[PDB]
RNA sequence: GUGUAGUAUCUGUUCUUUUCAGUGUAACAACUGAAAUGACCUCGAGGCUC
RNA sequence: UUACUAAGUCUCAUGUACUACAU
């Protein structure tokens, strides 16, 4: 319960501080690493597949050095199914294209510089769109194709006025996008072929600073905050009906019939409702770390319930498991409610026995309530925190049986059963 | 209609690894019927908390304690004239003094007294984020980054007793780097660097405070204005052999000072510099100082942003008079470490804010004060020494890494 | 005097604004108009309800005279206490019935209207007609 | 107080001491005067304790209290629990 | 009487919690409170502090922390200008 | 400088006047004492408090003023040292602890004002006071001056001035000051323990017996202050203390035993046995004390030795049990109150070590004796031993003897001896399952004590029956139930309220132990008989009757006609807000079972109909009954009928509905989460209603509802509820404004600041000078509860403000 | 089925020195100060009028 | 085919509730 992992890795300090990590779409797991130099701008690229790394060409070195290239952001792309290119964005504001080679029983990685392209923005975020590079300028989203001697702008989409910069963004099956901001929050776009443009169809409710963002689904989005909020949003069914029943080409121009309220919100509140829909908050949570990477895994160690696991910056990995049925979240919710004020229950018992004849923060060891701490920035909505219910396992049998008496429901033993059920069955 | 209402189950699989706080006390006595040894350490990252022992010269997981569900904004152990239990301040403002106990078949963390302060949030008025305890354990002091400072007078009895808070409130003075000076039981004295919030110019001025056990309040003693470049304060224990007058070490960026309480002695010693000075070169600073004293020899270790680990000793300058001198030298350095401790054993625990916490035993102890070559003195405050770093790692020897 | 006459024109203020149509004539006397335009015209902010500058204490409404006293949510109206106790100008009930109405029958139940992110209720507004409206856009089709 | 307006509070950093309330005022959260689900015992600054005045009811300021005052769960979440030293200095 | 108490509690809450906009507050006075609290939390959470340290690229993290502390006072801009 | 005399009138302003107007005088005098003249200032300040008219608060104010003057006039307080020393000395020896504390504080302030040399030159020549009271006052003054000006700061001067051989006066005053300092400091004698013993050891072998007694008293005080640990310095005089136990005579041996009694518990485990064996030669031999000063000292020494872990229980049973039983365990102290307390405490402390059975089979005679005076103390000691040890060490013959003694003491209760009444319940509890074989003895005892028809006798009998009711009636007998119930309901009209309350408590205990129709009094008869009893205005009588009516409907919820239960509930509904909280708790504890037995619909309809009657002086309690009747199955049975009562057009009724909704929500923390949605259409017409009252109380609903439902995920409903509130922010009046503020603050927790912020922001500044003043209230409360929570939500951009923050745009 | 003091709320009614300047107000409102007298022209409006 | 807004202040009367206070 404490570890749940093993870490496979004089004084040793490397001058190169790592930057990002990449993986090829076609190869199921082949992981390419990109670092930086602290000093004169310099980079290295180290590819590993299967057990340990790779050699570079016939050279002894297992890594590649790139002089004068620094990487603000980088992503790998395959323009054709048989060719693999790498993408660097220099702080010089220049877009650098590369080519990856696997030698295969001579096996080695061979990187090859292709083109040079000047960029207006720093390019904080980019990803793979179909056949294309989908990149975000500071203001605007450019979709680059593959040209020769350099890469070309296939399409450009001007952002709504609200978006200053794009920290991160993600796609859903090439049809949809969710675009994040520094200041403002996620805004979802749809690619319209023959319109050659992404159309925003939904805004977000509040201001949230989004570091990393993913899709669980078509209609829902995961996002984290610079300040440590882990949230998930969902497009309203009023919007899902419209986009399910209509083609994207009619959104920007053409006839789409919106209920009376939406338009009245357009002339009444043009600033908020400019995107004509709003994300109803679906899940909200606070993890005191800053989440670096979300990943949605269809199964965790063959488990049925697909989870989403995140690694935080200060370091952590945690998961959000969707609970099937209800009485799962009913029992879990009741256990969390128990452990929430459990310190207060101990204090009131200890108080009554003093009336007939241990401080208040005894069981929590600290004054913070659970709902208060986990609420913090914004109240947790549907998320029940299992990290609390896990503390029920360590308490002595006297304390546990003292707590579970508040329930007409099952005994402490079945409680512990349901608690320990999550790590076993759900992953 | 089916309610969407996604129900997520949060789990922390691996717990936050950036260790922001540490304490040197001896908490639990385990596996030994009767044993008392000061060698042990408890380290905390916000929520997550861990307790390590060494005693073998190699660090050991003791127990990973239950999740506290708060942000621990400072942690310091207290030793009173007994089992040494750690004082812990976090969000909610509560000053929570906790003792690590053995209950049932595991080690559980018991709380003794939690005192309500400020409100529940991470705040500037919140008297947290700056905390220290009297090295004799007579009183605990919390402060705020800006508004106010509170100091409790801790007393032990059949049940622990926390005295009423002692308040000092300076409205516009933003506090940074609380450092408490040890005392002989005379009176507790703590030192801060106050930067004025509302001013036309940037002014960073050190201020001394002597809490008076007789009058039961904190007293502003010496307000010394120093350059805005100031970084941190460290406490020089006595200087009883040389000439109640505490002396502090103020780390600046490109040079070090030490200052008297009475302002009689202000010594500037320029901090040496690397040979390469690769690309972007800051005026640097020293991030972490620490003090150690044995056999009349007390040296302090102060590390720069590059990780360069330095020492200071004091010389009387017998020729002139008996007066303090300040002597820098060079060590094995290390990577940047947030905080440093030393056991009663020769083991020096380096807590790195960067990646990994690792423990040492020092043998060479560094170059002798006799050499004029590599050592700098307070004789001439204007001077510069260039040095090439040493990866040979002569002085310090890594024992355990985490 | 001089500060009152120092004010820039509201149209001079419009150019600083990305969404100029929200700014109004009274923003000219905003003590910090360049700032207030940025805040008021920021993305998700919801402008102050306009019943200020009226002295009517926010409800003089003639429409308030004609508002219905109350209507039970139909799920609760199923409980039949409407007939048991006459509120308009004893009834033994079952615990299982009432409990199931709130939980078994009414767990998924939610009020039909509610309101949205920036919905603000002005005096003359009445939600009920808009409820029958939204429900009607639903039922009736060409 | 929540109801009587002219009653003035203390609002200093609370000490270790616990405020007393009389059996007549028993059960009230000293801020909201609520009888439901009390949580944490009130703590007052040392300046409100000292001599005989320590025995007074922190609520009605007159009678000598036996019982300890607790904050409710609504004030403990509203944070008024930690606001400061509740006491009524003026009789009202 | 009631409003008159709200004035005293305005003085007390303003004293404890520093900036609280009462009725008329200059944008210089209030924005200073904004900057002070934002920096306060950036340096206050070891999390966001670790974050700003890397994104900024400083050699040590305490450089970022004490930077924010210094950045709280207005004159620190001119101070950087004089370096 | 005659205006300083008017400052005394200003002192009257500090005494007679307002709190701020009084503190202003002190704040001004703090910066004016240096420019007022030390002589006249002291001559006007000292007599002001020296007069007998110095009240408690007046004394505190005068002490604070004198402390401020001393802090201002530090060196000027030197010439006035002869004044305060003559004034603060008697006040430090006052009767009340507050007076002595104020005197000690004034003495410490005067000492800290000047130097230690001034205090030495003042207290040194004051030893010429031949009066014992004056000498003790001077010694206490010197001790107080040393306790604040540094113990070692005055230690050498005192040791050099007292180590001479002038006369017995100085030799006695030295030990007196030492003991006074050790008593005033307390636990602060650890470091100065040996430093003081080095100067106090000169009296352990002193020639004069008075100096030896003073040294012994000082050593005992130091050992008590530095106890229990730290007996290292005690070894410096441990040898004489252990030797002179059987060496001195009269006062000397008494002082030696008094010092050894304190030194024994602080001693180690090895030398403790030797010290006890050396002191027993003069302790056990002189156990019979001619006076009280020797007897009390011997009792305290025996108690301290029993507390020590050195002398085991075997040595106590061998050499301590027979002497303690012969010279002490007897009825020879049937009238000495102090002796009756000391011997009882010593016996209770020693019984835990020597075994309860060793004394339970040896104290069955003092209680059964005809002497009620010694019998009271014997019963008290027996009850204390039974409560300390319990019931393990209880032999069959010993148990029979104890039962016989208790029965004889209860029967021979010629006086009002509550000791036997308190010990009977303890003995019955110690009996446990053994009380069943001993049933008829206690049964006949209770019958003879109940049928006596005496007021106090019947009260004591009812109390003892209620104490030992669950032990006897619950023994599975089914034979004494009728004999108890026939006599219980007999004396139902007792004029004495205490006897009536005792009878009600006994009947409640019987109904808790007995069942239906196992209880002797019929339910259909006890119910109508107890019905008018609840209408009585007696505090204890009504408190017992409420619990009796509640327990009547415990196991058997029926036993009644529905009309009778409805009438009882309507009668008890007016007592749900009584002055005594016990009645308020009992009413709620009984009404729950009453409503569970009667029925949900009937009770709900009755409460709803009762809303219009009983106008708003006690009406709200009825609402509490609605909220008290909706706690057995939750608020899903009360709420629907409430909503109809809101459908009623009447204003006052709608108000009572909304408030009843507030309270029913604050009483349920986790329940309202499922009920929130059914509320919002009701608050739809509430918040929209024109009446500031309905808007007020509806906001009060949103307070509790939002606080306890916050974080459940209903924010979308909370968004609605708020959207209706925002327009009410500008509403004036104190009640409306504070209810709405609290409501919005509750919404801050359920929504989170971000949206609540968004409103506050778009209204934050504004030109209107009114809108601004209004919203900055909400933003003040928001800044109070949340700061970091609002940090991400500040709508601040580089074009919005000049400096902005350069570090927010950093992306890695 | 009464009297003393006092309050709130409808409705009816009506438009207070023509102007200037200041305070005030979101702008009003309101408040604070003073005062033109005479001549002429076109259809209450208007005057680089004297 | 009419593209949706009127009462306010003062004065002197009428309409209706109410609050302390006394038989």
């Amino acid at each position: 319960l404490d570890n749940w992992f093993h870490v496979h890795e004089m004084l040793q300090i490397s001058t190169f501080r790592p930057r990002t990590i990449l993986s090829f779409p076609n190869n199921p797991k082949s992981i390419l690493f990109i670092d930086n130099h602290s000093g004169k701008k310099q980079c290295r690229i180290s590819l590993q597949i299967d057990g340990e790394c790779l050699k570079f060409g016939s050279s002894d070195h297992l890594y590649k050095i790139l002089d004068d290239i620094d990487c603000v952001s980088a992503a790998i792309i395959d323009f054709t199914r048989q060719a693999d290119h790498l993408i660097i964005c220099a702080g010089d504001k220049r877009l650098l294209t590369y080519k990856i080679l696997v030698n295969k029983d001579k096996l080695s990685f061979d990187i090859e510089l292709l083109h040079q392209t000047e960029i207006i923005s720093p390019i904080h975020a980019m990803l793979k769109f179909k056949n294309f590079l989908l990149t975000a300028m500071g203001s605007t989203i450019v979709l680059y194709g593959l040209g020769k001697k350099q890469l070309l702008r296939r399409s450009v989409t001007q952002t709504p006025v609200s978006i200053t910069k794009i920290v991160s963004m993600h796609q859903w099956n090439y049809e949809r996008l969710a675009v994040g901001d520094i200041h403002e929050s996620v805004t979802l776009f749809i690619w319209d072929p023959a319109g050659n443009v992404f159309i925003p169809y939904v805004d977000d409710s509040v201001k949230r600073h989004v570091t990393v963002l993913k899709f669980l689904d078509e209609a829902t989005v995961i996002g984290a905050d610079r300040y440590g909020n882990a949230w998930t949003l969902r497009s309203p069914p009023e919007c899902e009906k419209i986009m399910s029943n209509h083609d994207p080409s009619e959104l920007s121009n053409g006839a789409i019939k919106y209920p009376l309220d939406v338009i009245t919100l357009q002339q009444k509140l043009p600033n908020t409702y400019d995107c004509k829909f709003k994300f109803q908050l679906l899940n909200h949570f606070f993890v005191n770390d800053i989440i670096t990477d979300f990943h949605i895994l269809d199964s965790l160690s063959n488990s049925d319930r697909p989870g989403c696991i995140y690694m935080g910056l200060q370091g952590t990995v945690g998961c959000f498991i969707p609970l099937l049925s209800k009485g799962n979240v009913f029992m879990m919710g009741n256990i969390e409610n128990i452990m929430a004020e459990a310190d207060d229950t101990f204090y009131l018992d200890y108080e009554s026995r003093k009336k007939n004849n241990i401080c208040e923060g005894s069981c929590s060891i600290l004054g913070r309530d659970h709902q208060e701490y986990r609420s913090y920035y914004a109240p947790v909505r549907k998320v029940i925190d299992g990290d609390l219910c896990e503390n029920f396992l360590r308490l002595s049998l006297n304390e546990q049986e003292f707590l579970a008496k508040n329930l007409k429901s099952v005994q402490v033993e079945d409680i512990i059963q349901t608690i320990n059920e999550v790590r076993t069955n759900y992953m | 209609a089916k309610d969407d209402e996604l129900y997520l189950y949060h789990l922390t699989l691996k717990k936050q690894t950036n260790f922001v706080h540490s304490c040197i006390g001896h908490f639990v006595d385990l596996e030994a019927g009767s044993k008392r040894e000061q060698s042990q350490l408890c380290v905390a990252t916000e929520t997550h908390l861990e307790l390590y022992d060494t005693a073998d010269g190699e660090l050991k997981l003791i127990a990973k304690f239950q999740n506290l569900f708060a942000t621990i904004t400072s942690m310091k152990s207290l030793d009173l004239p007994w089992p040494t239990f750690l004082a812990l301040t976090s969000d909610s403002g509560n000053l929570s003094i906790v003792q690590i106990i053995m209950h049932a078949g595991a080690l559980r963390l018991k709380t003794l007294v939690n005192q309500p302060l400020t409100r529940t949030t991470l705040r500037r008025v919140s008297p947290i984020s700056y905390m220290e305890i009297d090295p004799n354990g007579r009183c605990i002091i919390l402060s705020s980054v800006e508004q106010n400072k509170l100091c409790f007078l801790v007393d032990y009895a059949q049940k622990l007793r926390i005295s009423s808070p002692l308040e000092i409130i300076r409205p516009h003075m933003v506090t940074l780097d609380m450092a408490v000076v040890d005392v002989n039981f005379n009176n507790p004295c703590f030192v801060t660097l106050e930067i004025d919030n509302a001013a036309t110019q940037l002014s960073v001025h050190l201020i001394f405070y002597v809490l008076e056990l007789g009058l039961n309040h904190i007293v502003k003693k010496a307000d010394y204005l120093v350059n805005p470049s100031a970084n941190f304060v460290l406490s020089l224990p006595d200087l009883s052999r040389y000439n109640f007058n505490p002396f502090v070490v103020i780390g600046f960026e490109n040079h070090i000072l030490v200052k008297d309480m009475n302002g009689f002695f202000s010594l500037k010693v320029e901090i040496p510099k690397r040979s390469i000075t690769n690309s972007r070169h800051k005026n640097v600073t020293i991030i972490s100082g620490i003090v150690q004293k044995l056999k009349n020899d007390f040296f302090v270790l102060l590390q720069s942003n590059h990780g360069d680990l330095f020492k200071l000793t004091v010389s009387p300058d017998t020729n002139d008079r008996n007066r303090p001198l300040v002597q820098l030298s060079y060590f094995d350095t290390i990577q940047n470490s947030h905080q440093l401790h030393i056991f009663k054993n020769g083991y020096l625990f380096a807590l790195s804010e960067m990646n990994n916490n690792f423990l040492f035993q020092f043998e060479k102890l560094g170059v002798e004060k006799n050499d004029f070559s590599n050592v700098l003195t307070s004789k001439d405050p204007n001077k510069s020494l260039v040095f090439e770093p040493s990866i040979k790692l002569q002085n310090l020897s890594i024992l355990s890494q985490q | 005097k001089r500060r009152k006459t120092e004010k820039p024109s509201l149209s001079q203020l419009k150019s600083q604004v990305p969404y100029p149509q929200i700014i109004e004539w009274y923003d000219c006397d905003a003590r910090y108009p360049g700032l207030l335009a940025s805040i008021k015209c920021t993305k998700n902010v919801i402008p102050v309800p306009s019943h200020w500058q009226s002295k009517k204490e926010y409800l003089s409404g003639r429409s308030l005279l004609g508002k219905r006293p109350f209507e039970l949510p139909d799920i609760i109206k199923k409980t039949n206490i409407e007939q048991m106790r006459s509120t308009l100008p004893a009834l033994d009930l079952d615990y299982k019935k009432l409990h199931d109405v709130f939980f078994k029958i009414g767990a998924n139940w939610k009020p039909d209207h509610l309101l949205c992110f920036g919905d603000v209720y002005y005096e003359n507004r009445n939600l009920f007609e808009e409820t029958n409206w939204k429900r009607m856009v639903d039922h009736k089709r060409p | 107080s929540r109801h009587q307006f002219d009653l003035i509070m203390c609002l200093k950093q609370p000490g270790v001491q616990t405020g007393l309330l009389c059996e007549k005022c028993d059960g009230k959260c000293p801020i909201c005067d609520s009888y439901v689900r009390p949580k944490r015992k009130v703590r007052v600054c040392e300046n409100c304790s000292f001599g005989k005045q320590a025995k007074n009811c922190i609520i009605c300021n007159l009678n000598v209290g036996v019982n300890d005052a607790f904050y409710c769960w609504e004030c403990c979440r509203l944070g008024k629990d930690k606001d400061g030293c509740p006491r009524i200095l003026n009789l009202g | 009487a009631e409003k008159q108490r709200q004035l005293k509690l305005q003085k007390i809450y303003k004293q404890k919690y520093i900036g609280l906009g009462d009725e008329s507050t200059t944008r210089e006075q209030w924005q200073r409170n904004v900057r002070n609290d934002t920096l306060n939390t950036l340096q206050g959470h070891s999390a966001s502090l670790e974050y700003v340290s890397l994104s900024r690229g400083d050699l040590s993290i305490r450089d970022t922390r004490i930077h924010l502390l210094k950045s709280m006072s207005p004159g620190y801009k001119a101070y950087l200008r004089e370096e | 400088e005659k205006k300083e005399r008017t400052l005394s009138m200003l002192l009257l302003k500090i005494k007679n006047g307002n709190t701020a107007s009084r503190r202003t005088s002190m704040r001004i005098l703090t910066d004016k004492a240096v420019t007022f003249g030390p002589e006249m200032i002291f001559n006007r300040l000292l007599p002001i408090l020296l007069d007998r008219s110095l009240e408690d608060q007046e004394r505190h104010l005068m002490i604070k003023t004198i402390d401020r003057v001393l802090y201002q006039l530090g060196d000027l307080t030197k010439p006035y040292v002869h004044k305060i020393l003559v004034v603060a000395a008697p006040l430090l020896i006052d009767e009340d602890p507050m007076v002595r504390s104020t005197g000690q504080e004034i003495i410490t302030n005067l000492s800290t004002v000047a130097g230690l040399k001034t205090i030495l030159t003042v207290m040194r020549p004051d030893i010429e006071n031949e009066d014992e009271y004056v000498r003790n006052v001077t010694s206490r003054a010197a001790a107080v001056v040393a306790k604040a000006l540094g113990v070692n700061q005055l230690l050498p001067f005192i040791n050099a001035a007292c180590h001479s051989r002038k006369s017995w006066k100085a030799r006695h005053t030295g030990i007196k000051i030492v003991q006074q300092i050790g008593i005033l400091l307390g636990i602060g004698v650890l470091n100065h323990l040996t430093g003081l013993m080095s100067c106090i050891k000169d009296c352990l072998m002193d020639d004069h017996v008075p100096v030896r007694i003073v040294t012994a008293h000082t050593l005992s005080t130091l050992a008590e202050n530095s106890y229990p640990y730290g007996i290292e310095v005690f070894n410096v005089v441990l040898e004489p203390l252990w030797k002179g136990i059987r060496s001195h005579r009269g006062k000397v041996l008494s002082s030696f035993l008094k010092a050894v009694g304190s030194m024994i518990p602080l001693m180690d485990p090895e030398y403790a046995g030797y010290y006890t064996t050396e002191a027993m030669r003069i302790i056990r031999r002189e156990f019979d004390s001619p006076d009280d000063e020797m007897k009390k000292t011997i009792l305290l020494v025996l108690q301290k030795c029993s507390a020590v872990e050195s002398i085991t229980p075997k040595f106590l049973r061998e050499e301590i049990a027979p002497e303690f039983f012969q010279k002490f365990w007897v009825r020879r102290v049937a009238l000495d109150r102090p002796l009756n307390k000391v011997v009882t405490y010593t016996t209770v402390t020693l019984a835990k070590k020597l075994g309860c059975s060793y004394t339970i089979d040896k104290l069955l005679t003092p209680l059964r004796d005809e002497a009620e005076p010694f019998r009271t103390m014997a019963v008290h000691a027996v009850t204390r031993t039974v409560n300390l040890l319990g019931t393990a060490d209880l032999d069959e013959r010993l148990e029979t003897r104890l039962i016989d003694a208790l029965l004889i003491a209860f029967q021979e209760q010629t006086n009002s001896d509550s000791i036997i009444f308190k010990g009977f319940g303890a003995v019955t509890v110690s009996l446990d399952i053994r009380m069943k074989p001993f049933l008829a003895p206690i049964v006949s005892t209770i019958l003879n004590h109940l049928k006596h028809k005496t007021p106090l006798v019947r009260q004591h009998a009812a109390d003892l029956c209620a104490i030992l009711i669950p032990v006897i009636k619950n023994c599975h007998e089914f034979e004494m139930l009728n004999k108890l119930n026939i006599i219980l309901y007999e004396s139902l009209g007792e004029v004495y309220p205490e006897v009536l309350g005792s009878i009600i408590n006994a009947m409640y205990c019987i109904t808790s132990v007995m069942d239906l129709d196992k209880l002797q009094p019929p339910i259909n008869q006890i119910l109508p008989t107890l019905t008018p009893i609840l209408r009585n205005k007696h505090r204890k009588v009504e408190v017992n009757t409420i619990k009796f009516v509640g327990l009547i409907g415990k196991l058997a919820p029926t036993y009644a006609p529905p009309k009778e239960w409805m009438r009882i509930c309507f009668e008890l509904l007016e007592l749900l807000k009584s002055t005594n909280k016990e009645i308020r708790r009992s009413a709620n504890a009984t009404f729950g079972f009453i409503a569970e037995a009667i029925g949900p619909h009937d009770v709900l309809v009755a409460l709803l109909n009762n809303l219009k009657v009983q106008e708003r002086q006690l009406r709200v309690c009825t609402a509490v009954a609605i909220g008290i009747v909706a706690k057995v199955c939750g608020p899903y049975n009360v709420l629907p009928v409430i909503m109809n009562e809101y459908t009623t057009p009447e204003t006052n009724v709608q108000n009572g509905v909304l408030k009843a909704m507030s309270f029913m929500f604050e009483y349920i923390g986790n329940m309202s989460k499922d009920y929130i949605y059914f509320i919002t259409p009701l608050l739809e017409d509430a918040l929209t209603d024109r009446d500031l009252v309905h808007r007020q109380t509806a906001s009060n609903v949103i307070t509790h509802l939002a606080l306890n439902c916050s974080g459940t995920g209903h924010e979308d409903a909370f968004i609605h509820l708020m959207n209706l509130l925002i327009p009410n922010i500008f509403e004036t009046s104190p009640h409306a404004i504070m209810r709405i503020l609290e409501g919005l603050e509750a919404l801050s927790q359920a929504l989170g600041p971000g949206l609540f912020m968004n409103y506050i922001w778009a209204g934050l500044f504004h030109p209107a000078k009114n809108v601004r003043k209004a919203f900055w209230r909400v933003y003040n409360n928001m800044y109070v509860m949340y700061q970091d929570a609002m940090v991400p939500f500040y709508p601040v951009t580089p074009d919005n403000n000049e400096e902005y923050i350069e570090e927010l745009d950093l992306v890695l």
